């Protein structure tokens, strides 16, 4: 919150977040989205049998693929986008222990937390925005601008300061549960594994000095704050 | 919704906030979202009912970009300025809605023939206009209004208008307001989740009707999407205050 | 017994009850078994953080405009200059893009009032340094080369350094308690009809164009280090004040311009391949 | 035929929507 | 009724019963048998009244398999989908009923001519449609509505619709809902026990009407028979969710 | 005196009162001497053991299906396998027979929910012995030859011996709080019309076919004594759970197929021989 | 239950309510969101020295 004078290990006034068997530190301040509620009450009706949590597996931090930001990138350009949970099961971090319960259970409710860590130098500058769109299936190509991102739950990343960002994502879906996996025997009438979309977009282009670096990198990390699974079945490979 | 005061870190002095103008002109406040959605929108303006068909189908969904006219596209029976109504603009910000809708139907007649309005619950399809159900050529012996479903009659000689409130008879928690492309052929069960059923108008003889829609008292919206990319050319069709 | 009923009253018959109104009374017939049964919001209901009014939507920050500020920009130079009218972005050209939340919802009303809030985010680092002056100018506007005219109005000077953001409430100072919208109340033109003077003469109203302007001028020239960029972008956000007001529902000035397709009958209209 | 019905293969996934990999859609 | 829990002797452990969905979507419960029987069924859809006859007879009985259409049989004036209504399906489970029925009659006119609806108590016959009582060729001088029986008038210029409630004026404790064969010539007094009387509509000039029926407030059913042998082909006239 | 009556009110005239509803208000005129007199249920009334709701009818046990279990049936073999949908028995063929009470009444509604109860009565004696496993499978279904896939779901293993009956509650585990009916809401086809794609394209809705299956597999092979039968029949009963729910009245999916004759005028229509 | 409503009254239908009169009753429909909302005279109102009658 307040910096100190320089010592052997610089300004040693870092903060950190410990979740299960994973720790992530931060050198500067962090921005955090509002803690907002999910749909509750339908759980007990939708599933006759009780739902299960596996906090040790699911509630740990897991890094996903690296994002490169360049000076060529213009405002409104998608740096990356994620259909969740699908892309965290069968695209990013496929060997993560977070994905183990999705092999056996067919349904679930999912509240996520996504931390973003940027590393640009002090002679660079730029703005990136990350936002969430709830129940985005067949509505990804509309309300998908920087302006829509600023309206929806979001976090803002300055590329010079390297402030961290934490997006809290509730479960807001038009059904009681989301389907975890497609299967050859299962119906194709319902799109599974997608209750929301995450967009990483350029708000202001990356700029650099004379003979400076023409790019810098951002790393997302995800965890489930509340992952309740329902409908046990035989284990299958993910997608 | 994110207000964005989170990002406003500056805490320097500012000018006065003043006093609100709300209540000064009148007490008729028109800022409430529910109040805006509860006043009616014209869907169909003098459209024909034909007794050769089952009836004129009306898909149970609020006004939005789904019913927006675009210059060049195929001519529909829909009102062209549905997309430019206040409540359509509001519904373009919320992709979820739950509760009842109210349909004001006016039959252009003074005859003693009864015109029946039948409610169909969520069956998974999405149609509008005149349709022959199962492509038959006779529906007087097998009317939709006498199949078992909930029905109400209009008797124009008594009253040519009616207001009917349709329930939220669906499997889903929320109804989906809009899609990016309304004519895209995707997963068929998801395709039909933009409606909660249908309202079918069946006459005795050929007659015209007009249809309005509004939100019920028991009605909620959620899943705020923010404003989309838009265009306007209103400036061009008006003089300024300096000639 | 069968006694006569002498009670009577005069009545005025109307076809609909509360047709124009958004609240009050309704004569709506429920298509239900129970005529007084309603939808349950016991479990599934509107989330508390969702906006309940159009004023709540107007309180959302939205990116209005952007401009560049460089070391070449001499003192007194207009970095930014616009008529701050929430009715219309331009009076003399077409608009196409992502309009702010407060502009979008203001487009639905014929009248607006109250202060407007701005926020200037300087996309810079600690090694950028300079000073600008934000000015709200009313009735009479300043010359582009006359900085002194801008300085004589309601101003806020911001020293750019470690802090890279500044807030600015634009006061509401007008001859009327509310301002009428510069956009039209009703526009039946749908197919980009080539306009003439007869079309304009038979318009819905007359556009009362605003002379209120917000400007940003250089006070101290930007003097960054050689190791960093010489030019920076400045993001200009906008929203309604805490006492922002709206009244008189009308045809929406803005409408979706991207991915607009009208509905068809599914599956009758050639869905079965 | 109607071009809105089906999305071209290069920009879309198996579920007939824009792929998450295809960034240029915006 | 036998629930059959008697026969369930097993008392081993089972999965959870969970929580009911009743009340979650809405409070409009539609499970009550009486509530289902009290909503109307279309009997006659635009049928002619002719003043050369005594009137159009309507036998006082609820909708059931008795009024079911079968492909191939002789064409009647009845609605074809009476047998497929919810309440007809319910009445096929109960062979006894007692109480009043309510008949909604709509005259397709706006004229000032009065159309009379006369109630006949249980006389032992069972007829429907236009009939010349005692095969005469003149009924204006000897109308059924001016013989002494209870009668009500419709004046279409004022209101083309009416709802009339017919009493349980019969000798029997219960009325018989249905028979195995409705056209079988058996013991004549037993044959007529499927109705509690008639409702006769008489016009001035030639005019069409439509008729609905529902159960009254004072109404009970009993003598549970269980489900019969049935058939369906609904699958064939619909696409699946996988194209 | 004859003073003027200044009292008045605005009214909205409707032809019928409470026409759609099963309860509430009615404007029905009694064909009686006394207009408020009703039928007496003092002596003759509905018996207390008779069902009052459609849910009471759904709680009656009904014989759904039957299957054989023999000593030749090797371990892991599917003795029984069905999609357990109370909307339709088959998706790919016509049904004709005695449908269960819970299926019959569910056919009247567009929506259903809650657990479904099954009961397996083994038509055997004390000298029959073996073991089966009942499994409720959701979303993803098992291969016929892969018993392990069935074992990974919600199962109940029954040791057949002195006890010759087992109960099984099938849990309700779905993505929605209720499921819509696979049967049609309205079907005007009465004369077995030869269907085409245009007829299907102009249907009332789209059939959301269920992937939920209940299966019975051999655990231990049936090993009866030589003195008794080597094969036995198993009766599969079905009913709605205690929290079974129904909503959205529609056209009945099922209709009588046996001894259907329309009424005629008695005695005018040739009753007098 | 669905009991019959036996209540009724004789009425004399007129097209307008209080058409000739300057005061009393009116059947006027407000072109507003709220049907009972009226113009505010809290700040802006008739000045006390202005004439209230023709006398």
């Amino acid at each position: 919150e307040v910096p100190s004078k320089e010592s052997i290990q610089g300004d040693a006034t870092q903060q950190s977040s410990k979740e299960e068997n994973t720790i992530i530190t931060r050198d500067q301040q962090q921005t955090v989205s509002e803690n907002i509620p999910s749909t509750v009450g339908d759980l007990v009706i939708a599933s006759s049998e009780p739902t299960q949590q596996f906090r040790s597996l699911t509630n740990r931090w897991m890094p996903i693929n690296s994002i490169r930001v360049t000076v060529n990138g213009k405002r409104n350009d998608l740096l990356a986008q994620y259909y969740i949970p699908e892309d965290f099961l069968s695209t990013h971090a496929k060997c993560a222990p977070n994905t183990i319960p999705f092999e056996t259970y067919v349904y679930g409710k999912y509240e996520l937390e996504m931390k973003f860590v940027a590393n640009g130098n002090k002679f660079q500058c730029g703005k990136v925005i990350i936002s969430v769109k709830f129940d985005s299936y067949q509505a990804d190509n509309i309300n998908t601008g920087f302006q829509a991102a600023l309206s929806r739950p979001h976090i803002m990343l300055d590329l010079s300061t390297n402030n961290e960002g934490v997006l809290k994502i509730p479960f807001r879906y038009h059904r009681a549960f989301v389907r975890n996996q497609t299967h050859k025997t299962a119906t194709a009438g319902v799109r599974p594994g997608k209750f929301a979309s995450i967009y990483v977009q350029v708000l202001s282009p990356l700029q650099t000095g004379e003979g400076g670096a023409n790019d810098m990198f951002i790393r997302p990390f995800y965890r489930y704050t509340r992952a309740e699974f329902a409908g046990m079945s035989y284990k299958v490979p993910l997608t | 919704m994110d207000t964005g005061a989170k990002e406003d870190e500056d805490e320097t002095a500012n000018f006065s906030d003043g006093v609100t103008a709300m209540g000064f002109q009148s007490l008729d406040t028109q800022v409430s979202i529910k109040d805006i959605l509860r006043r009616p929108v014209l869907l169909f303006n003098h459209v024909e009912l034909d007794p050769d068909y089952t009836g004129f189908f009306i898909p149970i969904m609020p006004p939005s970009r789904m019913m927006q006219y675009k210059s060049g596209d195929k001519e529909t029976s829909f009102q062209r300025l549905i997309g430019r109504t206040p409540q359509a603009a509001i519904m373009n910000l919320f992709r979820f809605w739950r509760g009842s809708l109210r349909y004001t139907i006016i039959i252009h007649s003074t005859d003693g023939h009864p015109i029946y309005v039948t409610h169909v619950p969520h069956t998974g399809n999405r149609v509008y206009g005149l349709m022959k159900v199962n492509n038959l050529h006779e529906y007087t012996k097998v009317p939709i209004f006498g199949c078992g479903l909930t029905t109400e009659m209009i008797i124009p000689s008594v009253n040519p208008s009616i207001c009917v409130e349709v329930p939220f008879d669906t499997e889903n928690n929320w109804a989906v307001t809009f899609d990016e492309d309304a004519q895209r052929n995707y997963s068929w069960r998801d395709k039909g989740d933009t409606v909660t059923g249908h309202l079918v108008v069946t006459p005795v003889v050929s007659v015209y009707m007009s249809v309005w829609v509004e939100a019920g008292d028991d009605f909620e919206v959620s899943n705020f999407y923010g404003p989309p990319s838009v265009k306007t050319n209103d400036w061009n069709y008006a003089f300024s205050d300096e000639h | 017994d069968k006694p006569k009923d002498v009670s009577s009253i005069t009545i005025i018959p109307k076809p609909r009850l509360g047709f124009p109104h958004g609240k009050g009374k309704s004569d709506a017939v429920a298509m239900r078994v129970n005529p007084v049964a309603l939808t349950s919001f016991q479990d599934v209901s509107a989330y508390p953080d969702e906006p309940r009014t159009t004023l709540d939507i107007a309180r959302i920050w939205g990116l209005r405009s952007t401009f560049n500020w460089g070391s070449g920009d001499e003192h007194g130079k207009e970095l930014f200059n616009t008529v701050l009218d929430p009715g219309l972005r331009f009076y003399d050209q077409d608009y196409e893009g992502q309009i702010t939340p407060m502009e979008y919802v203001t487009g639905l009303y014929n009248f607006w009032s109250g202060p407007i809030e701005l926020r200037f985010d300087f996309v810079s680092n600690a090694f950028h340094t300079g000073t600008v002056i934000i000015s709200a100018e009313y009735n009479r506007s300043s010359t582009n080369t006359d900085e002194c005219q801008s300085h004589s109005t309601y101003t806020k000077t911001f020293h750019l350094g470690e802090q890279k953001s500044v807030h600015f409430t634009v006061p509401y100072i007008y001859d009327t308690v509310v301002r009428r919208n510069t956009a039209s109340a009703y526009l039946p033109v749908t197919d980009y009809d080539k306009v003439d003077n007869v079309s304009r003469a038979q318009a819905m109203g007359i556009r009362a164009e605003s002379k209120m302007r917000v400007k940003v001028r250089v006070v101290n020239v930007l003097r960054p280090v050689a190791s960093t960029t010489s030019t920076i972008e400045v993001l200009v956000y906008m929203r309604g004040g805490k006492n922002y007001a709206l009244h008189g529902l009308k045809q929406s000035t803005y409408w979706p311009s991207n991915s607009v397709v009208p509905i068809d009958s599914f599956p009758p209209d050639g869905y079965d391949p | 035929d109607n071009p809105h019905r089906f999305l071209p293969a290069n920009v879309s996934n198996r579920w007939n929507e824009y792929s998450s990999a295809y960034l240029p859609r915006v």
